């Protein structure tokens, strides 16, 4: 009489790799690298702001594309390729640092700084910043000499940070298309904007000149910023060519910012994003996008790495 | 192999054993029959499952962008970021390929272990009433009916019950 | 288990064996007695100790600050530094958790090995004068006094001394 | 008769993790991640400088807090939270780069640059830099017009690096509180400081104006620096608002710089520091401070990772 | 050892066995003779070779300079680059030292496995016609000429041919 | 009678390390860390440019050292220690970033930007850029006032990137030795160069003043750059002190750039370089140069790590 010991097998096992072999058939195996993308921003359970045409930095200055987001509040912030920080052409100095701050900010709360003015106009506009016709950056004020070619009176304006949180303060320096047009807006002679907190002292001269047309205009307003700590004052000393802030920005809490080219979807829930969508996976590795962000599997080069979940397959 | 059982002295496995990973196949008076051993199966599954629970798990480390896909960052810092990222990608690709290779070698060896473990448990239950045939089978040198086979499987077989019968038959 | 001995065919270990990791427990005419096997113990300790000497060791790699806790660095470079650091922390946390898990799996399997190694050494010393009972014991089929047991332990037992006695007793 | 093989066990083993299980009891285990801090800077066997109230950059300029450290020499340099680089308010431009240099420097050796002056005062002081009453930065000279509102004569001063090592050269630019007070100290008109070596050409204009009081003063002296190579000359062309160096700084050797909030202790010896003290450990990993420096175990997230030093514990 | 064969119950190996990793050494009527087992050798070589093919392999990941050896970069970014590089060097030095140690421990254990595998294959071929002597040898309890030894080696030995001869000789 | 099992051994095995032991003799082992350098740049099968005395950045501006490489084409670019980007003393601003670009570029193709000029000279030269006597940067134009002290007319010049690839645009700013000599070359008053694309707005003032002689001259021309995308325009507004580009540079494809002190060798083929030569190895690790580049083994600290290729060696 007799008894035999043995073990299972299947006609078609799965090939996997070992220390000693490439491609040994085992019974069952499973994938360890995620390749399955969900091609939408899985926004369920988070206050999501799709910035569309509003460039994230525009939330501070407030060109018209950004009117809905001037005091935005969010857990997830989505920047789009069509976004622009800007109506009257220009750029932010130290731009990417500020985006990194704002992406993290939870959104922004605005306070008036309460600058009032006399002996100047307070209301320059342009047809590149359209609302009901020629307007400007909503949070700023284009300060002009009272009438064409008039002297701009040497001014000082100061804002104390009343609040518990530190504040983002913005200003612009207008680089007019010609020394002609500079004189026309703010009068003749040297133009000096000086700015200081206690942490910060610096100085700006406009530098007028032709540059290629953007929204039809050849002038530029480059924007500057500083972080003004609680109970500290910021003081603007200036005689023209100065784009004054009306409102300071304060951060609300925390957020995560992504850049994406695909639709929001408040019905799918996820924590790892890239521009092509969301990565929902318990797997330890992903081969989808090396730049993905949030709480993600680790990017690896390899498309597949199979982990054996059964013994050697030994058929007949 | 390691352990030498699967793909070793047990030439090939069984496509018809479908209630388990390891099992018995007897032949006696009433005829052939096949049954899976739960305990050795559950031991292997539990251990492989444990590897799975250890890898299929939540990184709670948040990362944020340092880079910009739309309006590209300064070339110098960008090149450092890119160099730094690529360096880390190398590390994880290596760490991942090795993990899997090492885990797989162990998973194969572990399943081989549970086979050897079961074979040697039975060998011991049979004391001097059987002989190893070399291929994974025991020549049971005494009559072993369907109830007796069941005793071998559920680990109740009393060798001193059949010893005298078998001693004799072995000569 | 792997190897199948500890937490396997040797159901449980001994709280009273205090001079070693492995040992013998006999029963004869003069009564029960327990003694540790030095050589197999020292083999395991030496090997585990070797893992310890390999980890408990000096990184000679100097690192310097790139960062500043009092007056914080520029936000962009700071975010890169923080990203870079956090990325490396992930790597070492992974490397550390895996090392320990892998080392521990091996340490358990290694201790299991030295048990199987010792059981099978004794089995071989006993030739055809004993039988495996299945639980870690040998039925010694001849009279084996406290001097004889000591011969088994210190690896001097001559099987041909008791063979005729035992052959006979086995039937 | 009978003989039994077996193995030790204990009533209370230690749980550890494996490839296949979480929390298996083994006989003995040991910790692999260091958590034990020594809450003092273990300075034994190295020349240690505790900068206290002297900000590391102050060692170059020499405000009073730094008088003991003007030619300091060290293997380990400890910056404190109370340190300040400064008496008359201001900041260093490109500050963190310079700290990284100085932390590594082994200390500093000073040479006179041998500037003498005529047709100006050479001795401006202030009550923010107190010694026996109003003084200044020890290594610098506050150059003033001879008398209130007098012209500052257009000057040129040059220092050649005579030495084998490259040199740190410092200067300051005084930003007066108003165009009034600028005229008072250095006379009227545009103020220009130009600076050049062979590697370097650059230019500094003061930027006077109101800003909040710091140590009661609203003026500012921001400090600048360059590295002057062997046999190269540095040339200062200026007409006022200029804080001239008296002495150049040279690096002595090597050092390691830390930032810390705890006491020195020359009886305990260590090579891994963080602000909370010293990490003395042969363990491969540490969960104490991710920013720690010197020769350290690797920072890991996990508080504990136990390494089995014994077999499976299998009791009754 | 693990597996317990090499540097274990087989005290030491053979400088004269040069056609293989494992082999047989017999003693009979015609005299002593030594021959290598191809199959067990080729099993070990194939497996070690596989480890070699896995490491001796092309990283195709390009890296570029971020640094400058002639005109040194800005001190702050340079210090970050240097910190980042040194951190990754730590990682690879660790990964490399561990790989080798882990691979080596496995390579030794694997070669030990193939020895145990071969010993236990022979043990089984011999059924009840031989006895384990404890040192790696079988006391073949029947006359086994150069043709018969060859049958043991090439795995054709029929135990029932010599069983009656050996049963008898064992007493 | 008897049969014995066994295993091979050798009189002198090789010591290797394991998890559990340091230095166990095994039969055969092999090295896993490469130490063998080939002390030449193994250039076989790739179009290789040894820049010799031409500094890589000089390929854009075209001082005389670089006349052969103005439109160079390559798979591998070798910079030498003797290379210089420059004839008239000066530096590139943001220099290392531009090298990283050019090392990767495959070489460069030049287009004319087609600036013509009236009311100025277009032909400043210097005896620091010698060809057949006093010349200049081949790709640039030293723009001067018509005659000593004449006004430099406020100009605007623009180049559209007509092409498919993005373009490298260079300009220089001349820093004259004194306000005297600046007035002499370009006339009186403030000098402003402004530059802008749509991605870029920035502004440059010369900064005249005394500095030591380099190649006998005390002036300086620092060079600046930007990357101008397809269909985008770059606009130069300026009134003197400006070194104008004649030609833009376009990248050809891909390359790998190294810095090296050793000979080219077109007979040996390799993909991992460092300054000391080439690393040709299938081994996974190398202990040769931590900074090596291309397709390399990984740098590790350890000089040797031996991988066992045989069993334990157990003699008698
Ligand atoms: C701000 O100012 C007032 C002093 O008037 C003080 O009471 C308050 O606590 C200050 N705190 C901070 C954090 O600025
Ligand atoms: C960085 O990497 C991305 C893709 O991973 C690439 O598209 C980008 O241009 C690279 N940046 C630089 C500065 O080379
Ligand atoms: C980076 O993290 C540190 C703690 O590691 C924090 O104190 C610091 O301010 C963080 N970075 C930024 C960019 O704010
Ligand atoms: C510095 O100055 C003099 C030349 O007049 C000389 O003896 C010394 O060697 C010089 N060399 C360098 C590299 O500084
Ligand atoms: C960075 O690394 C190299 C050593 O590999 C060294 O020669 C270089 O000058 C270091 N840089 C700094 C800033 O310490
Ligand atoms: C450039 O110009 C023409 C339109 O005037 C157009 O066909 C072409 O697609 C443009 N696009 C790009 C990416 O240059």
């Amino acid at each position: 009489d007799k008894i035999c010991l043995g073990h299972h097998a299947v006609s078609n096992g799965t090939k996997v790799n070992t220390l000693t072999e490439r491609g040994v058939e085992v019974v069952n195996a499973t994938e360890t690298v995620e390749r399955t993308n969900i091609p939408r921003i899985c926004s369920k359970g988070k206050r999501t702001v799709d910035l569309g045409q509003c460039g994230l930095l525009g939330t501070i200055t407030g060109p018209p594309q950004c009117d809905q987001f001037l005091e935005f509040s969010a857990d997830l912030i989505i920047e789009r390729r069509e976004g622009s920080d800007v109506c009257y052409p220009g750029k932010f100095v130290n731009e990417e640092a500020l985006r990194q701050i704002l992406r993290k900010s939870g959104g922004i709360d605005k306070e008036a700084m309460g600058f009032t003015y006399s002996g100047i106009r307070t209301n320059g506009a342009t047809s590149a910043c359209r609302r009901s016709g020629s307007s400007f950056y909503a949070e700023m004020k284009w300060l002009l000499s009272n009438t064409d070619n008039a002297a701009f009176p040497q001014m000082t304006k100061s804002y104390k940070n009343t609040r518990k949180s530190p504040a983002i303060i913005v200003w612009g320096i207008h680089h007019s298309v010609s020394t002609a047009e500079q004189t026309k807006l703010y009068g003749s002679g040297n133009k000096l904007v000086t700015v200081g907190s206690s942490n910060y002292q610096q100085s700006f001269v406009p530098s007028p000149g032709a540059r290629p047309q953007v929204n039809g205009l050849s002038g530029r307003i480059d924007f500057h910023w500083l972080i003004l700590n609680p109970n500290d004052t910021v003081t603007f000393s200036f005689n023209g060519a100065f784009i004054a802030p009306d409102r300071a920005s304060f951060l609300r809490g925390k957020s995560m910012g992504i850049q994406s080219g695909v639709q929001v979807d408040a019905d799918c829930e996820g924590d790892c994003y890239h521009s092509g969508g969301t990565i929902i996976s318990k797997l330890p590795f992903q081969n989808i996008d090396s730049r993905a962000v949030g709480k993600c599997p680790r990017y690896v080069k390899q498309r597949s790495l199979l982990l054996a979940t059964g013994m050697k397959n030994v058929p007949e | 192999g390691l352990f030498g059982a699967i793909a070793g002295f047990i030439e090939n496995g069984w496509e018809g054993l479908i209630n388990g990973w390891y099992g018995f196949r007897h032949q006696n008076a009433q005829g052939e029959g096949t049954a899976a051993d739960y305990k050795s199966t559950q031991s292997a599954i539990d251990q492989i499952t444990g590897k799975l629970n250890r890898l299929i798990e939540k990184t709670n480390q948040q990362f944020e962008l340092i880079d910009n896909e739309f309006n590209e960052v300064e070339k110098q810092i960008g090149n450092v970021i890119n160099w730094t990222r690529d360096s880390i990608t190398e590390v994880w690709s290596y760490n991942a390929e090795l993990l899997v290779a090492m885990e797989n070698q162990h998973t194969i060896d572990l399943a081989d272990s549970e086979m050897d473990k079961l074979y040697e448990r039975v060998k011991r239950q049979l004391r001097e009433n059987a002989e190893e045939d070399g291929t994974g089978c025991f020549e049971i040198f005494h009559k072993c009916d369907d109830d007796c086979m069941a005793s071998i499987r559920n680990n109740t077989y009393d060798h001193s019950k059949y010893r005298e019968e078998a001693m004799q038959n072995r000569i």
